[PDB]
DNA sequence: CTAGTTGATCTCATATCAGGAGAAGGAGCAGAGCG
């Protein structure tokens, strides 16, 4: 048996549903995304959408729909699952806990059933009598709501319409109305039935059967006033109610189809429609007394493709694409002076369709960097994906040994930090940094010969200093020194704490507290404590009155984090920490909900505890281990929010998103001290002090994966890197409709240099294949070689061949004419990057479609439509044939490791083939007899083989341990729920072995990697227990997620870690983990689960 | 199939489109592949074959001779060109091969070690793959002409026996009552087949010119009887609701089970609601069937449309099933052809023959 | 209100007052009626078999499972000298059951025929004696019948009987026999009782004889061949398991 | 009109050599066409 661990990189991106609605609250409006298996709650403010909660279903989300039943307060969401699990959810907030409570929940699969083809429809009676679910053809799946089942016990009816392409639930019907367009061999029309809940049957529908358009494939309810439905066809727009029959054939929306509507209105007077070129219509229906008179399309612009569009209010459209960003747009009465109403206003990243990708190690560090095709036709980009903050320097200063920083304004009208004060070993330095200009200068009020524990602006448009001896308040405007305090013993500070309004020092054991007023520092509240102080911190949070009510210390020999109420120094909460390193960092800042304590040891241990503003009591400990050396805590307050940093070896950016707190990495050597800063020339800048100097750079979003967008306006295919060249060779492909007119300028149509194809070989819309040079520093298309008519280039590799010492892009092409239904001549072209130009090197006709190739030791693999054959690359420089292998179906995948090939088939799976070299000719070492469609394959070690299902699954073959030796047996089963387009082998970072990235569809970046036997035991016990204890949103078993699952075969998985589910093991509560752990120490787990998480 | 590749990549298509298009093309392209064989040990005519349901590997054939050999389908040698072999043989020296022709044969759903095969020496004989040893044995007081195991039920292992009797058989596998018996047929059963869709149901099709649905929990005889007409001629039932103008000699559930397909000696092929035995007047045009005994054929399985393929003479004729059009003949075989059993992991037909051959029909490219 | 697998709402305040066995012999029956076949309660005397059936039939009634919204008409056909106790019980447990005799005692009147007409247009509850069922055999079954109740079934015993025939002449799936014995001399009476609740399910008599009446008496007998008690003891488990889902019998 | 009693009437159990003469079927077979 196989051990493998899998794990998200990144969640999917691609939103394939969003309906809007009342399901958070009776009075908030929501937009709820479906993005593939993660369901995403927004409110819709005025301004943007701001997130409530996301939530993780075990399950692809098919269906989604909001209803309200009767007496219901709130709107019900309504979930089916790909797999089938349906569920009707709750939002119940209590407080500051949200939950997404299962209202009732089952499987609807028959057991038997064509999955229809046009997809899962699923449709609300508008009166919440039922939910219609069109799952297979020749039935629909009827739920009943009035019933209140728990279990969702559902009924087929017979439809005797085979094939149904949409339907709806009609308005304004005494009963359950159902309207739907269906496809007989005498064309489309459209039927409308009641459901009756009492005979479990249809009945005549309230009007008949109407013949419609050849491609009428939507149809829209129509609200009660009017009622009716609107067939959307490929050229026109009909309405039907039994009596009133209009259309229109508006020519504007002839261009493309209609993918998408919404109903603007709750009347229904205006519609948006989406088409697959991502323009966005306006249908409106003017009213008659209510009857309908006449109907309307209107073109109010461009968005990105939408797979979904939700209309949020004031104008404020959610596009919602699979293959580009989801856009939130905004639909002006006026137009734009272009002819468009619409306005993006906010973009969503998509890493679309990941067609294929490469990890490259760009910047030559040792850091890999995927480098995707991501998006499709008009929303074609390449995607730069790294896990880094990105420090982006503007300025240092190399100034040995720094032990502080702290911004100060010296200039008293400017609200700006154009000041920086420094303190190293036993004095302090202050810096001018005047606009770009940085200099060492003196400011007035503070004391160079001894050090600065602290300082900083305060009120009173002062400042204030804390050095080892004394405080010193300085009042920048009158004059020098007019308030000081000194401790009356002349005792040393050890520690100093300071906010905008008061002080809090540590002297030894004793603790002062001082509170600063215009020309006076008074102290109030005193104490000798147990121990030593260790840290300290008082920043005022949700301050709104000048001063913060709590305290946090830092203790010696009893190492724990205590608080203490202000006023009178009592002692409110003690945490015990333990260890033999005191603590070292304490910091409280608010986290997108509330206040936490967030305090570290000189280990690099850092524990966040979740603080009250009455008591003060922490709780919700959890612990978090970053870094091996000691950490400070610095608190900047970014464009969002405040985002702590944390410096240390491995400085580590924290805040938290989506009401969670997530640890950011930042690339750097190390960052011993940092503080924010906004100067005139430097805005919401940073200045990481580390041992030597002073690197003063932003950062640009601390979201852990910083996603670059290359936008080529055209759908990328390939992607290879040449690193001799330092370029990417990228198979692009746009569409031309006329000869061709190119309907936008494409990356393709804008290169540096360009070429054409001149081939001597072979002798509506079209696509048009170039091969673009993209320069890897810049990103620009540095050339485009644009390919022959009517030629698909499909594969795309970048090598050295035999002996010559030239690094070529070999492309394989196929000629694709609409009279055929395989490609029967294509060829391979290799091509040297040169000078800026690409020059053809060699050519070499072949009979099919190279679907692949790979540089197999110095040859060329490649994969003509089932023969996989091996090239040699003569000293003439011509491709010659030197063995075949015939016994594919359609080799579509190679992959290569040594002598070995793994040839995935479209639909035989795997085959390992062997090119023994003493012969000259390959062989079958064995394969997989499955009938497994694939998507991908990859070799993760000598002996085993990952492959990728067309239905979503991931398995493993082996090759095994006679005839039966010549069968791959797949040792690993596991249904991702992504279809999977591409493996590779690399690591976005700096236990297990090996690792793989893939790319799906919707954007997932997952990550493979081996897990050894004892490891592999030991996860899945708590993988077993994790089921156990956490609890799905749709009483999904994990189980059943994932199990792979064929319309033929269905087995629970095997050998595969899900480690998604593993890595929620550290956003449990700790009764709950003690609950996981019943059967070693949590502790331990958590060393194995964060050493787990570090992987990616 | 390079616009097929590019929109399963890109998400513009479900891959179930990429699937069932691509199954379908194959099936259009069945030819008879000369680059695969089955070896021939039938000394007679096949009259039965059966691919296993589970993994597909393995088909049991039955023939007049009254021997079973069962073939292993898989390409284990590494040659494109290979011969399906022969892994195991009831052969004339088994002490307990039929002593008649083998009309139906087989394998037990849910599992490969477990086969049944009827014969007109009045026998259902359970059959242990691994041992190739009988476990049970059926005798019946007339020759059976089919049997048949429901692929679905999980709960019963009946199987349903048609014999020369006016009578059907239910033998029940698990523990061993043969004396349950569904009368209302008037002539010899030619055909049985369980509804793949509901466990308890069951189509049986008689000489009689009738096909009637049982539901074999109840105890009030047949729920429908197949009617040609659907009450245009309308009857007291004593002689009419006919499902044929002859013998019906073939049974066959569509893949989802919504409707029946029944084949009779009138040479017509009809299609029905399975639900309430209605005509859906599927034309078919003429399907050339004179067999005096049971005829077995199937549909395809996995297809963007379903494929009927039916014994036509010496002919495979492939039909659509819901709209009738005759897609295309395999012209293959020398001598009638008795069973054709569909391969739906590759979209591959093997069809049995009085010619003492099994060819396997294979898509071209 | 107890409730089953596919919903049949047996009322609380019946089903309260029945004993374990009683309710497990509801289930059972109510498991007959969903796959639409018939039983014999051979429960020996002194259980309490017609509390069973008017429970079960109440249950039906007032769960009004659907052809007839609820129960519809049903025949009891019951020795004479329990014909009063079968009204009696019925008005004590379910009242609004419209049960009515068929005798010369009666309560009608008036024409039998009439009767017959007029139960059946009511969805009524009627008793006969099975000298009624042979006499009116061709009237008595014309009205589309939902139940037969044959009460001590072993009248039935005989497979020649006229009664057996009059009897084996009525259309409904719906066939349940309460005898304290199902068989009493020998398997004669065992078939022509299987004959009566499932026509199909044992084969004609003859069949039946020959595969299981033979050999087991030849195998009840000490100086029997080996071969032939090791036979006996299969065809008695072959029979007993096919026999076991249709003739639930409680001892004491 | 109403029971109650009393015969008839019917159903269901439990036993194990000194003929002859003609007509119709059938079988062996010679021979003639004939594909």
């Amino acid at each position: 048996m196989s051990y493998n661990y899998v794990v998200t990189a990144q969640k999917p991106t691609a939103v394939n549903g969003c309906v809007t609605g009342h399901f958070t609250s009776a009075e908030d409006l929501n937009l709820l995304i479906a993005k593939n298996t993660r369901l995403e709650i927004y409110v819709v403010t005025a301004e943007g959408l701001r997130p409530v909660k996301e939530v993780g279903m075990y399950g692809k989300i098919a269906v989604m729909e909001l209803f309200r039943p009767k007496g219901e307060s709130k709107d019900l969401l309504f979930i089916l699952t790909a797999k089938y699990n349906a569920c009707i959810l709750e939002y119940k907030q209590s407080g500051e806990s949200i939950d997404i409570i299962t209202r009732a929940h089952g499987n609807v699969q028959d057991r038997i059933g064509r999955p229809s083809e046009t997809g899962i429809i699923g449709i609300i009676d508008p009166e919440c009598r039922m939910i219609g679910l069109r799952l297979y053809d020749g039935l629909f799946k009827v739920i009943p709501l009035d019933r209140d089942n728990k279990e969702l016990k559902a009924f087929n009816i017979r439809l005797e319409e085979l094939h149904v392409i949409d339907v709806k639930f009609l308005y304004g019907c005494q009963a359950p109305t159902i309207c739907f367009v269906y496809q007989d061999p005498q064309g489309r029309h459209v039927k409308t039935y009641e459901v009756s809940l009492r005979e479990k049957e249809f009945n005549k529908g309230p009007w008949k059967q109407e013949n419609v358009e050849a491609e009428a494939s939507m149809v829209i309810a129509v609200p009660e006033p009017f009622g009716g439905a609107i067939i959307i066809g490929q050229e026109s727009i009909t309405y039907h109610n039994g009596d009133k029959y209009l259309a229109i054939a508006p020519p504007i929306i002839k261009q493309s189809t209609i993918v998408c509507h919404n109903r603007v209105d709750p009347n229904g007077s205006r519609y948006l429609l989406g088409d697959m070129e991502g323009r966005l219509f306006m249908l409106l229906l003017e009213k008659e007394e209510v009857t309908l008179k006449d109907l309307r399309v209107e073109l109010l612009g461009e968005t990105s493709i939408a797979e979904c569009l939700t209309y949020l209010d004031n104008g404020v459209v959610f596009v919602g694409s699979r293959l580009g960003d989801s856009q939130l747009v905004k639909l002006n009465v006026d137009s734009n002076e272009q002819g468009s109403y619409v306005v993006a206003m906010e973009t969503f990243t998509n890493l679309g369709p990941i067609v294929d990708m490469c990890v490259v190690d760009l910047e030559r560090q040792g850091q890999g960097q995927l480098v995707t095709c991501s998006g499709a036709f008009k929303e074609g980009s390449l995607r730069i994906i790294r896990n880094g903050i990105g420090i982006h320097e503007h300025a240092s200063i190399d100034l040995p040994g720094i032990k502080g920083l702290w911004p100060l304004r010296s200039d008293p009208n400017r609200e700006t930090d154009d000041t920086l004060v420094l303190s190293f070993v036993g004095q302090t330095r202050v810096l001018m940094l005047n606009g770009e200009e940085v200099e060492e200068t003196e400011l007035m009020g503070f004391v160079d010969d001894q050090q600065t524990f602290f300082c900083g602006n305060v009120a009173h448009q002062q400042l204030i200093q804390i050095t080892s001896a004394s405080v010193r308040l300085v009042s920048q405007e009158p004059k020098a020194l007019v308030s000081e305090w000194k401790e009356p013993q002349a005792k040393n500070i050890s520690v100093a704490s300071c906010n905008s309004s008061q002080v809090v020092v540590a002297v030894g054991r004793a603790l002062y507290y001082l509170q600063i007023h215009p020309q006076e520092l008074r102290q109030i509240s005193h104490t000798e404590m147990e121990h030593e102080v260790a840290c300290l911190d008082i920043t005022p949070l949700g301050d709104s009155n000048g001063l913060s009510p709590l305290c946090a210390i830092g203790l010696w020999t009893d190492i724990s984090a205590r608080i203490l109420k202000l006023p009178s120094f009592e002692l409110l909460h003690k945490e015990m920490l333990g260890g033999e390193i005191i603590p070292r960092s304490i910091l409280m800042t608010t986290f997108e909900s509330s206040h936490y304590l967030l305090c570290a040891l000189g280990d690099g241990a850092l524990f966040y505890f979740g603080l009250n503003i009455e008591t003060g009591l922490l709780s919700d400990r959890k612990k978090v281990t970053l870094g091996t050396q000691p950490t400070v805590l610095r608190t900047f307050r970014s464009l969002s929010t405040t985002n702590v940093f944390a410096c240390s070896d491995r400085p580590t950016v924290i805040y938290s998103s989506n009401h969670k707190l997530v640890f950011s990495n930042v690339n750097l050597k190390e960052v011993n001290y940092m503080c924010p800063l906004n100067s005139d020339g430097y805005p919401d800048s940073l200045a990481l002090a580390n041992n030597s100097t002073l690197t003063i750079g932003t950062i640009d979003e601390i979201q852990k994966l910083h996603i670059r967008t290359v936008p080529l306006y055209e759908s990328p295919r390939k992607i290879c890197y040449q690193e001799v060249s330092q370029c990417f060779g990228v198979l692009s492909s746009r569409i031309e409709v006329q000869g061709t007119t190119a309907l936008r300028p494409s990356a393709s149509t804008q290169a540096l240099s360009s070429s054409v194809s001149s081939s001597k070989l072979f002798s509506e819309e079209v696509e048009v294949h170039n091969l673009l040079i993209i320069d890897q520093h810049t990103f620009e298309v540095l050339h485009a070689h644009q390919f022959l008519q009517n030629e698909y280039a499909l594969s795309l590799v970048s090598c050295k061949l035999g002996k010559d010492p030239n690094t070529y892009f070999i492309v394989g092409t196929a000629m694709v004419y609409p009279e055929e239904a395989e490609p029967k001549q294509g060829r391979i072209v290799v091509f040297q990057y040169s000078d800026g130009k690409l020059q053809t090197v060699a050519e070499k006709e072949v009979k099919g479609a190279v679907y692949s190739m790979v540089e197999f030791n110095g040859k060329l693999l490649a994969s003509i439509n089932s023969t996989v054959r091996l090239y040699e690359w003569t000293t003439e420089k011509e491709l010659r044939t030197e063995c075949n292998h015939y016994n594919n179906i359609m080799a579509l995948y190679l992959k290569t490791k040594g002598d070995f090939i793994l040839v995935g088939d479209l639909m035989r799976s795997v085959l390992l083939l062997a090119y023994k070299p003493m012969e000259g000719n390959f062989e079958e070492i064995a394969r997989d007899f499955n009938p497994n469609w694939m998507s991908a394959v990859e070799i993760l070690d000598d002996d085993n083989f990952l492959g990728a299902e067309n239905a979503f699954n991931l398995f493993v073959c082996q090759k095994d341990s006679d005839e039966e030796r010549q069968h791959l047996q797949e040792v690993g089963l596991f249904h991702l729920g992504e279809f999977v387009n591409v493996f590779c082998h690399g690591s976005l970072v700096m236990p297990t072995q090996g690792s793989v990235l893939f790319g799906t569809v919707n954007g997932m970046i997952g990550l493979v990697t081996s897990l050894s036997e004892s490891w592999y035991n030991l996860l899945l016990d708590m993988q077993n227990r994790l089921n156990k204890v956490i609890k799905s949103v749709g009483k999904i078993e994990h189980s059943f997620w994932r199990s792979f699952h064929t319309e033929r075969k269905t087995e629970p998985a095997t050998g595969f870690i899900d480690g998604d589910l593993i890595e929620s093991f550290l956003d449990i509560s700790r009764p709950k983990m003690q609950e996981v752990v019943a059967n070693a120490t949590a502790d331990d787990l958590i060393k194995v689960v964060e050493e787990l998480t570090r992987i990616h | 199939m390079l616009g097929f590749l590019s929109a399963r990549q890109t998400g513009l298509e479900d891959p179930l489109r990429l699937r069932r298009a691509e199954s379908t093309r194959r099936v259009l392209g069945l030819e008879l592949n000369k680059d695969r064989d089955v070896e021939r040990i039938h000394g007679g005519g096949i009259n039965t074959l059966d691919i296993e349901p589970v993994e597909g590997r393995y088909m049991l054939s039955g023939g007049s001779d009254g021997v079973i050999v069962l073939y292993d389908l898989e390409n284990s040698s590494r040659q494109s060109y290979y011969t399906c072999k022969a892994v195991c043989s009831i052969g004339r020296d088994h002490p307990d091969v039929h002593r008649y022709s083998v009309e139906t044969v087989q394998w037990y759903p849910h599992d490969t070690g477990m086969f049944t095969s009827s014969s007109f020496d009045k026998t259902l004989k359970v059959w242990d793959t691994n041992t190739l040893q009988t476990a049970d044995v059926f005798n019946f007081e007339e020759t059976v002409y089919s049997h048949h195991m429901s692929p679905v039920s999980t709960k019963h292992c009946l199987v349903a026996v048609g014999t020369r009797g006016p009578k059907v058989q239910l033998c029940d596998l698990k523990s061993g009552s043969c004396s349950h018996i569904l009368q209302g047929h008037r002539q010899e059963i030619l055909a049985v087949s369980w509804s793949p869709r509901y466990d308890y149901i069951l189509a049986t099709a008689s000489a009689d010119s009738r096909v009637k649905l049982w539901d074999v929990r109840r105890a009030s005889g047949c729920l429908i009887t197949l009617d040609q007409h659907n009450g245009k001629k309308s009857q007291a039932v004593e002689s009419a609701n006919t499902a044929h103008n002859g013998k019906v000699n073939g049974l066959c559930f569509t893949s989802d089970g919504l409707h029946l397909l029944t084949v009779g000696t009138d040479n017509r092929m009809r299609l029905w609601n399975s639900s309430n035995g209605e005509n859906t007047l599927v034309n078919y045009g003429k399907v050339c069937n004179n067999s005096k005994k049971g005829l077995k054929f199937t549909v395809s399985c996995g297809c963007s449309s379903e494929f009927v393929f039916v014994p036509y003479g010496s002919t495979i004729a492939v039909y659509t099933v819901y709209s009738g059009e005759q897609i295309t003949m395999l012209k293959g075989h020398y001598k009638t052809v008795d069973c054709c059993v569909f391969q739906s992991n590759f979209q591959e037909l093997y069809s049995g023959s009085r010619d003492c051959n099994i060819l396997a029909w294979v898509p071209s490219l | 209100d107890a409730e089953f697998d596919e919903g049949f709402k047996v009322p609380g305040f019946l089903f309260k007052k029945l004993f374990k066995y009683q309710q497990t012999g509801v289930r059972w029956l109510w498991e007959l009626h969903c796959q639409q076949a018939g039983g014999i309660l051979g429960d020996e005397m002194g259980l309490g078999k017609t509390i069973q059936i008017i429970a079960f039939l109440a249950g039906l009634s007032y769960s009004k499972i659907r052809r007839f919204e609820g129960l519809g008409p049903t025949v009891i056909v019951c020795p004479t000298t329990v014909m009063h106790q079968w009204v009696k019980e019925f008005h004590t447990w379910w009242p609004p059951f419209r049960v009515a005799i068929l005798h010369e005692t009666g309560s009608y009147t008036h024409k039998k025929e009439k009767l017959i007409r007029d139960v059946a247009h009511c969805h009524g509850i009627l008793i006969t004696s099975y000298s009624y069922i042979r006499l009116m055999q061709d009237d008595i079954s014309r009205y589309d019948w939902h139940y037969v109740i044959l009460d001590e079934g072993h009248k039935i015993r005989n497979p020649n009987a006229a009664v057996t025939l009059a009897c084996k002449q009525f259309r409904t799936p719906h066939r349940i026999i309460l005898s304290g014995s199902p068989m009493q001399n020998n398997l004669r009476e065992l078939w022509s009782l299987f004959d009566f609740i499932f026509p199909g399910k044992l084969g004609t008599l003859p069949v039946f004889m020959e595969q299981f009446s033979v050999p087991i008496t030849m195998g009840g007998y000490s100086n029997a061949s080996p071969v032939q008690v090791k036979t006996a003891y299969k065809c008695a488990c072959v029979l007993r398991d096919t026999i076991n889902p249709y003739l639930l019998r409680r001892m004491k």
